[PDB]
């Protein structure tokens, strides 16, 4: 996958967005953006330009199923990446995420290691 | 259900 490719990652804390920012880094992705809840993320997608989402579950305003479903459903961004990251491995939230389109699910807090083959599993399925 | 949720996973390319 292109080392540019646009990353936005959506997190209400701060704090897991700057360490996901910087394990994205760690793996050479440097072309990294934030939001902080499915409404901030929306919002940062219409500049255009993005090639990766990496949301967290549980956010305020929209949260991370609601913002996958809308990617998806949406007429120009419906084929667009996006790893999902939970805080616990459920049954009932990883059938969620099939249903939805995850490209991807990960529980945190994740490796640089996990997070490289997480995002290389997605990579391979889709060509890039 | 653990190992459910490995094979879940796996059969999801997750």
């Amino acid at each position: 996958a292109d080392k540019e490719l646009k990353f936005l990652v959506v997190d209400d804390f701060s704090t897991m967005r700057r360490i996901v920012r910087n394990l994205l880094k760690e793996l050479g992705f440097n072309n990294v953006e934030e939001a902080e809840d499915g409404v901030d993320a929306l919002n940062k997608l219409q500049a255009g330009g993005f090639g990766f989402i990496i949301s967290d579950w549980n956010m305020p305003n929209m949260d991370g199923l609601e913002l996958l479903k809308t990617i998806r459903a949406d007429s120009a961004m419906s084929a667009l990446p996006v790893l999902m990251v939970t805080a616990e491995a459920k049954k009932e939230n990883i059938i969620a995420a099939a249903q939805a389109g995850a490209s991807g699910y990960v529980v945190k807090p994740f490796t640089a290691a996990t997070l490289e083959e997480k995002l290389n599993k997605i990579f391979e399925k889709l060509g890039m | 259900s653990q190992d459910q949720v490995d094979d879940l996973l796996d059969s999801l390319g997750f």
